This record gives C-alpha cells, structure tokens and sequence, in this order.
C-alpha cells in the first residue's frame, strides 16, 4: 500500500525577544537511518520581515512555504503593496493548513517576526491549522529534549531566589539577542548529543526592525 | 501459458501453446492464443483472458481506423497502442502481451509489453507462466537471422520444454509466420513435439 | 482538558484549564481554550483544537453578517445552531468538537448551548467537557446555586478547574476565567495552577492529602 | 522496548591474526542512550566477540557461552577454540528460532590458528576474511569492498577496520561517537584498544548552567540511615 | 494498554565529585487518574540505591525481591553488597524472565565502600546494562530527562551543586510529562552520609 | 461489579459498596454484599469480573482464617494487604488471571490506627486516606480532596460519603441500586443498616 | 497504489570542480528475475542535463516522454530555444518535482526516485533529487536505493562538503563513481555488470558513455573459503 | 439552457419588461392595506364579471405566509402563486435555522429580492 | 436516546419518553424533552443517534407545518406517519442514514379515533395499541399484553404506564432519570407535569 | 540459490553458486553451499541457511557414529537420515537438500529431498530459486555416462544460466567431484562463466 507521508527529521526553534525574534533549525535532512543532506535549508525568509519553517514531512513543508510565499505576493497585488503583518500571516497560514484538514500537511509550522508594535513575535501551528502566539517554541524531532530546558532557562521555571526557599520566584528579566543565541546554540548542541536525527549544521535567522540576518554554526556530523 | 515471438531473416514467427486453465481444470485444451490485430501485425496473449481479449479487440479497432485514414500502421505504432491501453489502465488489468509484425521497410519486429505497461523492443521475446523454464534454453539457442525452418525448430523445441514442465501449458503448439510472402498458420501435435 | 460553563443570577461563568498534550508529552501550558467569538459570545475548546478554533472564528463571521443584515444582535439559539448545523454537514468526516456556546441576550437571558461534533445541540444550566470533566462536575454540583454572587460564582468555576487540574493528568497549566453579561463578556485573568493550588490549600484547608 | 542499538561492527583477517572493531553508540529508538558503550566483548582471553541487534541478547549469549567455554577449557586442559564458541552459539540460537536476537561477529586465535566468523540470530554461520554487521554494515562493507586486499599487515588491517567503522559513524545514524578496536595476533596476547579513535568530542558550551545555590524550592530535609 | 506507561513516573541518577545523586517523582496513577502522591520509587539495600520506574506492581515486586536477595547475600557473604555486584544481580534477575519480563526501568546508584568510586547504572526491562559515567534516566519522561541532563550536567560537581542540577533536571522534565510529578525526592549520597530531600513542585 | 468506595477517618475505616448485580440486560439482584470479613478487625470489599470476585475473596478469607487458627493471632492490616497483593501479582502472570480489584479496610490493634489499602488486579497496592476502583474515583475524588480531614469523626466520614454517593447517583449512567456501608474500628466490623 | 513492477536499481551521482557525473546500470528487474538487460536509465535533456531514474520502468518511460514533450514545447515560438531560452537543469527538475508531488497528492504516484544532474547557464553545477513522495534535496553526492547506503559513503570520502568540490577533478570523480558501481555490483542482488555513465562539464559539455562494464573484480580469495565453520575440505 | 436577456436597458435608461410588468399590475384587481393602532386590514377587490364562481374553492386573494404574516397582491394570479410558495418555504426555513419566525420586514425583503433577481437573470421575465 | 413508550387508549394516545441525555461518562441533562409537535393533534417522540434525532424531528416538523399553511388543513395521523416512513425508507439507502426511531401519536379528527404508529430507522411502520423502541419493549410488553384493554380511559392508561416505568426502573441497568409524559386527544396535546 | 548434482561415468559432481541474500542485499557473495557430511557423501543446501546447516551438522554426527559402529555408510543411508530429519520436522523446517555420494559398489548416486521431506533418486537433480530457469536447458542437455569434463561443462553452463537470470544466485561457481580417485574441489569465476 502507498504511504503518501514520510519523516525527514529535523528540529526547529523559535524564540521571541523584546524587539527581535529568532527562528533556528538544523540543516540535516534524513530518511530512516540515512542522511540525505548535511545542508538543506529549512528556515526561510518569506518577505515582509517574516521568517517561516514547516518541519516534518519535507515535501509538505516545501509546498506550504511555497504557497505562503505566494500568498504574500498576491497580498501585495490585491491590497496596494500593504505589508503583511505577522498576525495576518498567522491567520492566513491557518486557512492554508485547514484547507487540507482531511489530507493534512504533515508538518509542524513556526513563523517569527515583529508585531505591529515592533515587539518580537513567534506563532506555532499544528498540522491542521490550530495556532497560538508564543514566546518560546521548539519543533520536530528533539522538541521534547529542548522545551524543558527552555522552560527552565528562558522562563526561569522551578527557579527561586536564594535565601527565600521557594517563596520568591526568580524574576523574568529580558534577554538580549546575544543571550538568546547562546541558549539556541546550547539547545542544539545538547540535542545533537542525544538525538540521532539532529546534527551537521545550525542555521539561525534573526529578525529585527532593520530586517532579516542569518547566522550559521557547525554541529557534530556523526 | 507459454508464448513467444522470434524475429528471423525473412520476418517474424509467433508461437503459443493451447492450454487454458481454471485452477487445475483445463477449460480449453485447443485455445488459439495467436490473435490478429492487423493483416501482418499479430500478438500473443498472457494473463487475464478477458483483459487481453478486450485490449486486442480495441487495438484491432484502432488499427482498422488508422488504416482507413493513414494507410498501413507500423509494428511500432501497434505496440504503442497496446502500451497506451496497458499502461494507462495498469491498476485494472492483468495483461502480458507480445506484439509481432512484418513491415517491408522495417521487416520482422518484436515488442514485449509486460504487466506494468512498459515496452521493450527485442530480437525475440518469451512470456507466460511456462516461459520461466526456458530462459536458459532460449538464451543459449537463439541466433539472429535464422532461416524459417530453424526458427520453427527453435520455437517448437522451446515451447516443447515449457509445456513439459509447466502444468498451465499444454495441448498443441500453434504458430503464425509473418513474411513478405504472406501469413502462414502452423500447428504441431503432442505426438510430434513430446518426442523431441 | 477541562472546560466548564454555568448559568447563574449574574449571567454565565466560563472557566477552562490551559494544558494541551500529545500523548504523555505536554505540548503547551498556555493554550487559550476560550474562543472570543465576538464581544458578546464565547465558545469553549475541547476535542480538536483546530476544529474549535477555525469553526468558532467562522461562527463569529456568520454572527457579524447576521447583525449587518438583520440590524439586531443574533440570539444564542441562532448562533449555536449555525455551528451545530455546520458540523452536522461534516458528520462522519472526523471533526472533533465539544463546545459550550455562551451568551446573554435580552430575549433569552443568559444561555448556554453544548454543541458537539456528532451533531448534538443541548441547552442547559451547567456543562462540563474534557478529560477532567468528572472532577469539575463534583465541585460544581455540590456548591452550585442560582443565587450565587458574581464573586462566588467566579471562584466556584476557578475551584472546579483546579480540582480537575490536580487529579486529571491531562489538565492543568493555568485557569482562565470569564464572566458573560448582557453588555458583553468580561475577562477575569489568567491564574497559574501551581501558585493557585498552594494558595487555595492554605486559605481553604482543602487537599490535606498533599504535603505543603 | 528492549535495547536494540545501532552499530557498526567489523572483522578483518590479516597476516598473523585477526582484528575486530566497533563504534560506541547505543541507541534507544532515535535517542542516544550511551555515548560510549563497549561493544567488544570477551568470550575467552584470545577469543573476542562484537555484537549487534537486541543488546541484552548479545551480552547474555556471549557471557553464557564464555562461561561454558571456560569450564570446557578447564575440563579438557586446553585453550579454547573459536569453532567451539561458534558451535555452542549457533546451536543455542537455533534452538530458540531467532527469538534471541543476537547477531555476532566472532574472532580469535587458538592452537589451530586465527579465525573469523559471523553468527545470525536464527542460527546460521558464515566464514570470511572481512565481515560487517549492524545498521552501518552497508556503509562499512562499501569501504571493505573498496580497500580490502589479500595479505594485509597488522597496521593495515587496523586502518582498514577503523576506516570501515568511520564510514558507519558518519553515514549511518544508528552508529557514532568513538572507534573501539581489539587485535588478536598469533603467539601474542590480544590487545584491547578502548577508544582507539575519538573524532566526536563535544565542543565547549557557550554558557555554564551552574545554578545559584538555593534555586530549587524544598519542602522537607531529612538524614537517611544507611548504617545498621 | 502499554504496561510501561499505565502508572507513569521517572527516575534520574547522576555522578559528582566523590558523590552520587538519585531522584524520582512521587506520582502513581491509573492512566489519566492520579492515585497516589507518596509512591516513592527509590529503595536502598545497605549503601546501594535502586530506583525503579514502570508498572507499579512490578516496582513493588522487584523491591521485595532484591531485599530478599541482598539479605541472603549479606548473611552468606558477611558483608553488604556493592553497587557493581548488585548491578549484575539486577541484570541476571531481569534476564531470567526473558520471555515474560517485568515491565520496569531500574536505575542503580551508589559508592563502592572500598574504592570510594561513584557508580551509576541503568537497565532496560530485560536486563541490558547501561553503565554511563555522567547520568542515567528512566520513565515516561525519559526524553525530557535526556534533554535536561545533557545541557545541565557537567562533571565533578560538588554534592550541593549536584543537588541543584539533578533537582532542576527532574522538575522541568516532569512538568513536560502528564504522567509524572505530584512531588519529588532527591538523594545525595556520600561515602558515609546520605541526605534525602523532598522538593516543592506544582501539583497538576 | 461496579462501585466500591473507601475512606479512612480518625478512628475507623468506612467501606461503601454497591448492591446491584447486573447480568447484561437485567438487574438480577439489588441487595448484594460485595465484601468479606478476613479477620475480626479486617474487611475486604471487591469488584471485577463475575465469579472471580467471590472466588478470590473467599479464597483470601480462608487463608487468613487458617493463619489466625494456626498462630492464635490476628495479622495486621498491613500484613494482610501484602499477602493479598502478592496473590494478585502472582495471578496477573497466570494462565487465567483473577480480574478482581479490592479495598482492604482494617483497624490495627497494635498501633491503634485505622488503615485503608487499595489494590487493583495487577497487584498495585497503595495506602490511602480514601480510595476507589473503576470510575467511582472520577466522580468522588474532587469532593473528597476538598472536604477530607485526617481528624474527621465516623459520622463526618459517613456524611462526606453520602455526598459522594449523591454525586454518583446524579452523574453516573448506571443504576447501582445504592450502597451497603460498613465500619471497621477497634470494636470490629459493623454494618450501617440505614443509608 | 498499487505496485512497482519492472524496476531499475541505484542511480548514483556527484559534483566535481567543473561539473557533475551521474551513473546507472542497464538492468530492468522483474522481482528477483533479471529480465531486461538493455535498459537505459540515464536520459539526456538537451546538452546540459541528464535525468537519472530508478524504480518503476513503465513510469520511467512515461517520464521520458514528458521530457521529450518538454523540449518540443519549449521550442514553440521561441527563436532563442537553442540559446538564452534553452531548458535549464533547474527548469527540468522543478517541472518533474511538481509532477511527482502532484501525483502523490492524488494518491497515484510515479514510483520512482529521480536525480537531475546538469550545468546551469552561468556554469554552476546542478544536482538535486526527487522521489515518488515529492521529497526533494541537494547534496555534493546523491544516490538512490542501494546507492544511498553504499555509494554515498564512498563518494563522500572524496567530496565531504561544499569546499571539497573545487578540489575534485573529473578524473578523481569518475574514478570514485566507477568504483562505487563495482561495489554495488558485488553487494546489490538487483544490479548488473553493464552500466551507463554521463559527465556534464561546463567546458567540454555533455559526455554520454554507454556499454561500460564493472572490471578489476576481486574473486580469487573465494577459493580458500570452505564450509560454514568447522569444515576443512 | 435558455439564457436570453429579456430585461435590458433602453437608450433612455428604462427596462421596459419591468415597466410592462407594472402595466400587468395596473390591470389586476385592486388591493388595499391599512394599518390601525393594533391591527392591519387587507382589502381586496373581486371583479363581478365572473359569477357562477364557486367561492369556497376559488383561490382567495389574501394568503397566509405564516401564522402571523399575510400576503395580498395585484397582477398576474399565476405569477403570485410562485412568490407565495417561495415565501412560505423561506418562512419555515427561517424558523428551522434561526428558531424564530420571520419578521414582516425580513419576509418582504426576501420576496422583493426574488422579484429583483427575475429582472437581471437570463431567460426569465 | 433511550426509552420511548406509547399507548393508545379509548380516546387518546399517551407518549412517555425518558429525560436523561448521557454522553458517554456523564449524564449531561435530566430534563430533556424527546418530542416534537408536528401539528396541533399529532405528536412525535424519537430516539437514536445523537444529533440525528433532533435534526430529523425538526425537519419533519418543518415539513408538516409547511403543508398545514399551504393547504390550510391538518393532515391525518396516517398521512403524517406515511410521510415520515418514506423519509426514513429514503434515508436508509442514503450516504449517511438517519439513525432515528420514532413513535407518532395522533388524534384523527375526521374519524374521532386515537392512533399510534411505531416506525424504526429502516422505515418499518406498524400501527399498534401500544409500542416501544430499543429494549423498552422487552421489559414492558408482558405487562401491557396482560393489562391492556381497547376501552381504557386516559387515567387507566397512565396507571398502566406507571407500572411499566416502575418495571423499567427496577430491571434496567441504566438510570434514564424518569419520563416526560404527554397526552394527545381531540383537544390537542398536553403534558402531564407530575409523573 | 542455484544448486545441482549430476551423476556421470566415474561418479558424481555437485555444483553450486556462492550468493547468499537478505532481501536484495548480498550478505555473502562467496558462500560455500557444498557441504561434507562424510568423506565421499556431500550435499547441496537450499532454503533456510540456519535449518540446512543444523540438519547437515546432525547428519554428519549420525554418519560419524554410524561409521564407528558399522563402517562406511551408503549414499542411500545418508539420504534416509536427511529425509528422516526433513520429514519428521516438516512443520518447522524450510530445507531443500540434494544428497550426492560415491560408493565403490553403487558408484555415483544423487538423491533430492524437496520441501515436503520426500526422497527421489535421480540421475541428476537441480534445486534452489535459480533452478526454475534451467529445467528446459538441463533436460535437453543431460546425458547419462558423461565424462568428467563433459559433466563439468554441463554444470558450468547450467549454473551460468541460472545465475544470469536469478537475482538470488551469483558469485563464483563451486564444484565438488566425487570419484574412486578421491575428492576434488573446483571453482569458476564470473569472468570465465559469464562469457559462455
Ligand atoms: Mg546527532
Ligand atoms: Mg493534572
Ligand atoms: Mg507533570
Ligand atoms: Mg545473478
């Protein structure tokens, strides 16, 4: 029997800062126990200061990103070159995904950018289009390894101020782009150690009011 | 079923057994598996009898309409029509067809169309359940540009062995010879080929 | 998931947990399970997250078109029936929905309809839906009165979700509270279950089984 | 839910003996459980055994036969032979009809000479000059088929073996980390070279995650009595 | 249906400088229903500590079995069993049930009384030993624990620093698992003193 | 069988068990006592598959009675619950397992403490202040979590139990025909004949 | 659904400093029967592209006709059909990738694994993969089926990353490809000795080599191998 | 299907088919509506050119659309039946989906919409 | 939905329908009216799959109300039951059939006779003196067979109905939360508000 | 697998390919399928490698114990022991074995034991997946009382064709010659037999 779905592995991570946002993903592409590519870009600049990744089944992922990029193009045509805001993009992606409710895109989608007040934004989708604005979201193979670490190190969960013994929480102080990138790199370095599908390379797209910047880092290749 | 088609110096010859089975019961022991789709384009049929008859009838219709408009079709054209039907309807068909024909420009040509609906132009082709047992024999004994008598002997000996080992094959060996001279039918009985 | 809604003297209380799980894996603790259909209507999320989100936003669009055409606020009866008729068309296809459509109009008063993906549409006073529904029902049934104050009703809804959050493995995170009045719903904050549990334990004397 | 690790295991015959090698990754599904396990085992002093498949079955079967081999060696006043281990392993495995999922490369030296065999869970055995097993067997065999020749030296066989393991490490997701090697030469003691290569060292972390003391909220403290 | 995730729970063990730590959650459940918040999963036989996750009836049975066996061991050997030896006993005992196994994920932790060396080990349900230098994880949130431990862990932590590391590993892993939590215990083990600490955590 | 509840208060254990016996289509009985006295100060309620429930309970009862006669001594509730757990843990890997869930309510005369043990058919034992089997806990535990106190009197325990049964009668689809309630304390076992 | 029937095995390929190399054997298998021995599975498109196909042969022949039709169509009303508006490897791949993904989305896939190898207008190497699921990826080395498991490890020892490409000559690349084909013949039970090899170079263009054979095979060591354990004779 | 545009604009901006439909109304028997403070009365003319009529069974000029709304008309009798049937169906449809009977304005808006549709649809008068 | 009963006496038809709505684990409502007035002298009760029951009933109601307005005439109970049967017979060979069983209790004003029709989801129609759907008949028909008389008064019908409900409450495993009882006669439809 | 045994004037010769597959992967390309159960009693193995090795090892044990007590066993006796194991355990075995031996009294003898555990004494026998393709060739080319060189050519040509068509067969052609003179091993490489 023909199985229309597959699993290309990969792990992605979106973090929203105070006036910035990062969307990171490993560059390894796999099937079963084989490596297809050590560098296959997974996070894409979609224009209008929006970055997107659709992790999971890569054919559906590529199709979705392609259709969204196309939607941005036609949004400009139909609405006098108006900039597509991150919230509008998110709602649009819901409809793209739910359009195939009974034959879904087998992907976990994350988009990142800035909202209309210039604050960092990350949106997270399930395969059939349910979505949510979030501060922090890992997706794909090593998501279960990364999220607990982020709960602890970004949101300071289970951390209390010394001396008070559980009475006063550690205050949620804002993180810089340099601080977030450190946590992203250490998330992926740890995930590379303990997850076989994670490795080769890490590509991070950083979004600010100045535009979209890219950073690349090597990961272990075993 | 044991079927084959072999090109030789003067053209091509199609060969076939005459056994049609329903399980272990021989429903027809004198079947004619060599079917005419055009004057000098014939085919050997294997697989579903209903499917291959339906396909052949449609091809014969297509080539008859082709001839009325564009004149005599090539053997390649006939094979293409067979392939189109077999490929496009692969999900609903069990048909393995060998197409053999004689042009004056191209001479004897053989095309085999296996289950998937692919086409393969070959010097000779074998098919059917009985063909498995004669791959070794046919590969060792086939030569290009044989005479009519040699090709008749090659097919007779080959199908004799296929019949000997395959329970689904048997009866008489039928043959159709395609040359510039015309169309000749041949038949060989058990008492002849069993003693080979 | 644990979601509830109940009618009372001061309107409707809607209370939900915040946890979403994929098997044993907790996917989120910050899920918005109350869908703000419009400033007057609320829906609760249970079953399929997408199905509830999508079709209840869609419902908001249909409600808006109705009041543009008819120059009048849509009834809770009419609003709930638009949704139930829609999901009934899809019956068999695999939609997953268990929701309470909540509203407060002049002609009806405070009204709650349980709408469900196999086509069910039930009007009622108290509804509770989700994996932790039985726990919340216990607290609701034993403490519910029509003449509850807005303050006490809000606490009852909060306490009932907490009861479910504690016992049901697939409920928790935080509690979201809403109070639906005739002039529209009013949001009554997000309440972390971790902090709420200890606060309630001390102030109420409940959960003596748990060491704090 | 038993351990079945990904692996690359190889065996290569040379001039005066035999060498076996393996990677050092143990998997749980897609998760790397042990980043430096030892897949090279002992059966007897000069007979060693590389294992793949169901981890518990490989270890258990290698230890059982190793135990019976020691008793047999003491009973017969003779150093144990590789064919004895081979025969005892295959008859055990065959009796259980593959339900003991042990796939092994056996290699060693004895009075008869140097030997290299492979054993399959159902109880079949093979002979060879070069063999490979594990999820990275195809990656390793590709290297062995490209570079293996007759009359290899000790140093050449170690290089070929470790190169075959490396092919598995990089290209097979089931295999990774380090390269273990064990060399068994005739007339000499067998030398086990634990972590012969370590090409996958963890890079320095960008940040230390040492918490300030008192970070974790605590409800109760109590001294535990371990003494009598 | 899956026996190893009916009751839920987790165990984690770590090595430090001249010390080991072993920790577990306190939850026992019947799938979605929380049943007990006092179900401790760590036991000890002399100075050797054993954590067991998985099916709770087997957790109890194995504890009783290893108490049985280590008590006879001590009477005959005239000394307390060591972590290395006990590890082999656990492995042997589990593999004897090869085709009708206990549905558990045991974890051994302890310090060898003669060498002073810290020791930890893990097992699958059938006896395969994982002897890691750094950490061992087990239970329904093992993926989460692997993620926490891999990033948080560093070698040669002092007892009181190791306590913070292992506690934060457990807590944040458990909060991402529906079937784990409802309290937690951490054992800090040194050559001749062991401290047990119950942690404050969310109760949902 | 269906609903069995247990609550351990200050000085006693109270077990409540439904009276209905349903064989598919019809309710064959509405006065069935789903309990056995194992010893003067130990009571066991049970629910599970038909036939196996009573067969198991009586088998346990016979064994504890045998021990009592041999030693001229009553085993502690803890000791009895451990014996029962082992039998069920043994049973779960048998050819045909006992499909029986039990609550063991006992008063320990040595410690002067009531004790409630919950054991399922797998041999999963837990000591609890209050417990249940099947779906009973889903409806009742939120009420017990709220109202329960370790210093409750027997009368307060019975009142909290009534609230639990009322919630069961309201939200459960099945008619379990009320409950038989029994109290285990220092004076032994007695039945509350009006509930 | 339902099934691939007459099938072709591995297609292997790699980049080198001035272009790409692609290779595939000439066998059409019918299950375990090695039925057709003269099947060409590398199909050139123009003078800048070679499409290598594995899997179902009937679907390969259908794809072969689509590509032939693509060339015809591109020439229509196109004065620059043999110049600036000629078909690029990237155009040909994207078209196939579209078709493959559309077909899998109708639950009626073309069963194939495809590698498009070529050189672009600006001299850039093109090497990309697409299969029956519509999955696409690029790498310095690409291989299908058994080749993915056995050829890639060998080819990656020559070009392990992007920076190794300019250091790799056409002689070293072809040598590596030919060795990989030998290894596949040793170890793949659905392979044949006869294969085709194509080189697309930005300077020397398309070089298509037919009727190549696996040679320099090691078999002599087989004479010493006896029994399966204890047998000496 | 028959798609001919029967209702079209003339040079002076008139749609003659719609205006000629009004001339058919002018020919119809007189109908009158008067609303009081707490009632509405519908009066209708019956032309006495037709006697020997059976008044029990002859279609009455006023028709109930629902229990609370009525419709009278002037013009082609056969045409009116089609509007009355549509209105009655819509009245029940409204009760089924909105769970409330139609307002008089809504029912009017529906019937008026049907009439408009027949002024710019192909193949209809 | 669960229990629906019908009894045709001398001068009226009486329909009794359970009040419970259960959606798996919990009883969501205990005051549900499983009936629709099709016309002033025709009442239809219903039970079957969730959603489809009400959807079907309201669809029938809308159609009969439409007929009533078009013709200014009330269809006979026989005519209404035939229309309903055809809709269900049509439905059973549809893509997704209405899983709905109905009782139609009507008073024919022309014949001055009460009439009860039983129709299942297949479109199986029978006119009966008394009827039921599901398991309701299994418990109640032996009582009805014994006591029923064609000349019974409405009050006697209600008493026989009470005996039927009592037997249901005794031997049925499910708690159906009592019944709503309605009477259809020459004066129309009314609800018995104390039962 | 392609295996055969052929009796000739001076005794018997066993032939085999060397390919062992796991699906489409060639696990061993230099397998020795010709196994010795006694000095001049050998067998060719097909089916489950685990099963046929287990059976052969047991037979070798039985004939070793037979020899110690009663002297050299006949080829018939060896075939009987094989059959006893194959027949009695037919439910749990997948084994197709050809037994070939040389006595001085009986000379060269061949017995084939197919899946069911029946025995068939034949002048020659073919078995394995590759044998299907050479039934025709072998039946046409076999003669009784061939010379050693003719029998080597017959087996070489037969197994060449079996290898050519069967994907499960390949590698080297191994042969073992059993005569009064002794036991001779032969090996033939691809470059030799592929050009035949
Ligand atoms: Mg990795
Ligand atoms: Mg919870
Ligand atoms: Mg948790
Ligand atoms: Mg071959």
């Amino acid at each position: 029997q023909f199985n229309p779905y597959g699993d290309n592995g990969g792990t992605i991570l979106g973090i929203a800062g105070e006036d910035f946002a990062v969307l990171a993903g490993d560059t390894r592409n796999i099937t079963d126990y084989s490596i297809n590519s050590r560098y296959e870009p997974k996070v894409f600049d979609c224009g209008d200061n929006i970055v997107m990744s659709a992790n999971g089944f890569a054919a559906d992922g590529d199709a979705l990103v392609k259709r969204f990029k196309n939607s941005v193009k036609w949004y400009h045509f139909d609405h006098n070159d108006k900039k597509l805001s991150i919230n509008s993009a998110a709602r649009n992606i819901q409809h793209l995904l739910y359009g195939k409710r009974f034959f879904p895109y087998y992907v976990h989608t994350i988009i990142a950018g800035l909202d209309e007040d210039g604050k960092g934004a990350v949106y997270s989708f399930d395969p059939v289009g349910s979505y949510e604005r979030e501060q922090c979201r890992a997706g794909g193979a090593a998501a279960s390894l990364i999220m607990p670490f982020l709960d602890n190190q970004v949101n300071f969960k289970n951390q209390y101020e010394p001396g008070t013994n559980g009475k006063v929480k550690k205050p949620l102080k804002y993180l810089s782009v340099e601080e977030v990138i450190k946590l992203v790199r250490d998330s992926f370095t740890s995930a590379t150690e303990r997850h076989i599908q994670v490795g080769d390379g890490l590509e991070i797209l950083i979004v600010t009011k100045d535009g979209v910047r890219k950073e690349f880092y090597e990961l272990k290749r075993d | 079923t044991s079927i084959m088609a072999v090109t030789f110096k003067d053209g091509v010859i199609l060969g076939a057994d005459s056994r049609t089975t329903t399980g272990a019961y021989i429903a027809n022991r004198v079947t004619d598996k060599l079917t005419r789709v055009h004057d000098k384009i014939w085919c050997c049929r294997s697989g579903s009898a209903a499917d291959t008859q339906a396909i052949a009838d449609i091809v014969q219709y297509h080539l008859e309409l082709y001839t009325s408009q564009y004149g005599t079709p090539s053997t390649e054209t006939a094979a293409s029509v067979f392939k189109e039907l077999c490929y496009e309807n692969k999900d609903n068909l069990t048909a393995g067809i060998i197409v053999a024909g004689y042009d004056d420009k191209n001479k004897g040509e053989v095309y085999t169309i296996p289950l998937g609906g692919s086409v393969h132009k070959l010097p000779y082709a074998i098919a059917g359940s009985g063909s498995t047992f004669i791959y070794g024999y046919c590969d060792k004994n086939f030569r290009e540009n044989m005479s009519k008598e040699e090709t008749v002997d090659f097919i007779k000996h080959s199908l004799s062995q296929a019949i000997k080992w395959d329970g689904s094959s048997g009866g008489v060996i039928r043959m159709v010879v395609l040359t510039a001279a015309g169309v000749e039918r041949l038949i060989f009985y058990p008492d002849e080929y069993e003693q080979l | 998931t644990t979601t509830l809604a109940f009618r009372f003297q001061g309107g409707i209380i809607v209370a939900v947990d915040s946890r979403a799980t994929a098997g044993n894996w907790v996917a989120s603790q910050t899920v918005k399970k109350v869908i703000e259909i419009n400033p007057f209507l609320l829906g609760t999320m249970a079953g399929g997250a997408a199905d509830c989100q999508f079709w209840e936003t869609w419902l908001g669009s249909q409600c808006r078109l109705h009041e543009l055409r008819e120059k009048e606020r849509i009834s809770v009866a009419a609003a709930s029936k638009i949704l139930s008729n829609l999901v009934y068309q899809y019956k068999g296809a695999g939609l997953s929905m268990g929701t309470m459509i909540c509203g407060y109009t002049r002609k009806e008063g405070p009204t709650i309809y349980y709408v469900d993906s196999d086509g069910t549409r039930l009007k009622g006073d108290i509804f509770c839906v989700g994996s932790g529904q039985t726990f919340a029902y216990g607290v609701l049934d034993s403490n519910y009165k029509w003449d509850l104050s807005v303050e006490d009703a809000l606490y009852l809804g909060k306490r009932s979700i907490l009861a479910a959050a504690h016992r049901d493995a697939y409920s928790g995170g935080s509690v979201n509270l809403y109070h639906v009045t005739e002039d529209g719903w009013i949001y009554h904050g997000n309440h972390d279950v971790g902090e709420l549990f200890w606060k309630v334990k001390e102030e109420e004397g409940s959960f003596n089984n748990v060491i704090g | 839910k038993a351990t079945s690790t990904g692996a690359t295991i190889v065996g290569v015959k040379f001039n005066n003996g035999v060498v076996i090698a393996a990677d050092t990754r143990s998997t749980q599904g897609p998760i790397v459980a042990d980043k430096n396990c030892a897949k090279l085992h002992r059966i007897s002093p000069k007979i060693w055994c590389a294992g793949a498949g169901t981890a518990a079955d490989t270890e258990a079967v290698t230890q059982l036969i190793g135990s019976n081999i020691e008793l047999h060696s003491l009973y017969t006043s003779r150093e144990p032979r590789v064919v004895s281990a081979l025969q005892m392993l295959k008859q055990h495995l065959f009796k259980y009809q593959g339900h003991i999922g042990a796939y092994l490369i056996v290699a060693g030296v004895d009075p008869t000479g140097s030997h290299l065999f492979s054993i399959h869970a159902h109880g079949s055995t093979d002979v060879g000059y070069y063999l490979s097993l594990g999820s990275g067997s195809l990656a390793a065999m590709a290297v062995l088929e490209s570079h293996w020749k007759q009359d290899l030296t000790k140093e050449e066989a170690i290089k070929l073996a470790s190169d075959a393991i490396q092919a598995g490490i990089w290209n097979d997701l089931g295999s990774g980390s380090n390269v273990d090697v064990c060399v068994m030469e005739i007339g000499k003691d067998a030398e086990y070279l634990r972590n012969y290569l370590t090409p996958n060292v963890r890079e320095e972390k960008q940040k230390s995650y040492k918490f300030p003391r008192g970070t974790t909220a605590v409800l109760k403290e109590s001294i535990v009595n371990i003494c009598d | 249906s899956d026996p190893s995730s009916i009751n839920g729970g987790i165990v984690v063990a770590m090595t430090g400088k001249d010390c080991v730590a072993i920790a577990c959650d306190l939850r026992l459940g019947s799938q979605s229903l929380g049943v007990s918040n006092k179900f401790e999963k760590i036991f000890h036989y002399g100075h050797v500590f054993l954590g067991i996750t998985g099916l709770a009836t087997d957790v109890t049975t194995l504890n009783e079995m290893f108490r049985y066996k280590t008590n006879l061991y001590k009477l005959k050997e005239e000394r307390a069993i060591e972590p290395e030896t006990f590890t082999q006993l656990v492995s042997s005992s589990l593999y004897e049930r090869r085709f009708g196994p206990y549905f558990v994920g045991p974890v051994v932790a302890g310090i060898n009384s003669k060498s002073g060396k810290p020791f930890i080990a893990g097992f699958d349900l059938i006896g395969c030993i994982d002897e890691a230098k750094d950490f061992i994880v087990s239970g329904t949130a093992s993926d989460q624990l692997f993620g926490m431990c891999e990033s948080l862990y560093e070698p040669n932590l002092e007892p009181e620093d190791l306590f913070e590391t292992i506690s934060q590993a457990l807590l944040n892993a458990a909060d991402r698992d529906a079937l784990s939590g409802w309290g937690a215990v951490v054992y800090i083990i040194k050559k001749d003193e062991v401290v047990k600490r119950y942690l404050k955590m969310r109760q949902d | 069988m269906d609903i069995i509840l247990g609550i351990r208060v200050q000085d006693s254990v109270i077990l409540a068990s439904s009276k209905a016996v349903t064989r598919g289509i019809s309710v064959l009985k509405d006065s069935d006592d789903k309990t056995r006295q194992l010893s003067p100060h130990t009571l066991m309620s049970f629910a599970g598959e038909a036939g196996d429930t009573v067969q198991f309970a009586e088998y346990i009862q016979a064994n504890i009675q045998l021990y009592s006669i041999r030693e001229d001594y009553e085993l502690s509730p803890q000791a009895v619950s451990s014996f029962v757990r082992q039998e069920l843990a043994k049973s779960i890997r048998s050819r045909r397992p006992y499909q029986v869930n039990v609550l063991i309510g006992g008063y320990d005369k040595k410690k002067n403490k009531p004790e409630l043990y919950q054991i399922d058919y797998l041999g999963t034992k837990v000591e609890l202040p209050y417990g249940a089997h099947g779906y009973s806990g889903f409806y009742t535990f939120s009420l017990l979590d709220h109202h329960y106190r370790p210093d409750m009197t027997t009368e307060e325990g019975l009142d909290l139990l009534k609230l639990c049964v009322q919630e069961l009668e309201k939200r459960m689809p099945m008619d379990f025909k009320g409950v038989i309630v029994k109290i285990v304390d220092k004076d032994g076992i007695r039945q509350v004949d009006d509930f | 659904t339902q099934q691939p029937i007459v099938t072709g095995t591995s297609v292997i390929s790699m980049k080198y400093d001035n272009g790409v190399i692609i290779a595939a054997d000439n066998l059409g298998s019918y299950g375990s029967l090695l039925r057709f021995n003269g099947v060409e599975r590398l199909i050139p498109v123009g003078d800048n592209t070679v499409v290598g196909i594995s899997g179902d042969i009937s679907d390969m022949q259908h794809i072969e006709r689509l590509l032939k039709d693509l060339v015809t169509e591109n020439a229509y009303d196109n004065p620059l059909a043999d110049a600036e508006e000629a078909l690029e490897p990237s155009y040909i791949f994207e078209y196939l990738a579209t078709v493959m993904y559309q077909r899998r989305s109708k639950m009626n896939p073309l069963w194939n694994a495809i590698i498009v190898a070529g050189v672009q207008s600006n001299g850039d190497q093109f090497l990309r993969y697409v299969n029956l699921l519509g999955v696409t990826y690029s790498s310095p080395t690409l291989a299908t089926g058994f080749g993915a498991h056995m050829a890639n490890p060998l080819l990656r020892k020559v070009v392990d990353r992007e920076s190794d490409i300019p250091k790799t000559t056409v002689q070293v690349a072809e040598e590596a490809i030919v060795n990989a084909m030998r290894v596949l013949y040793y170890r793949d039970a659905r392979s044949s000795r006869n294969f085709s090899l194509a080189i697309i170079d930005k300077n020397t263009g398309l070089t298509f080599k037919k009727n190549l054979q696996v040679e320099n095979m090691k078999w002599d060591f087989a004479k010493d191998i006896k029994g399966y354990g204890t047998q000496k004779i | 299907g028959y798609d001919r545009a029967l209702s079209i604009f003339s040079p002076d901006g008139h749609i003659f088919q719609v205006e000629y439909a009004l001339e058919a109304v002018k020919r119809g028997t007189c109908a009158v509506g008067v609303k009081g403070k707490n009632c509405v009365v519908l009066g209708c003319e019956r032309r006495s050119t037709l006697k020997l009529q059976d008044t029990r069974i002859t279609p009455s000029k006023v028709s109930k659309i629902d229990s609370h709304v009525v419709l009278s008309f002037s013009g082609l009798n056969a045409d009116s039946r089609i509007l009355i049937e549509k209105a009655r169906v819509e009245a029940q449809s409204h009760r089924l989906t909105l769970e409330d009977p139609v307002t008089v304005e809504y029912l009017t808006r529906y019937v008026a919409g049907v009439q408009q549709r027949y002024t710019q649809s192909g193949g209809v008068r």
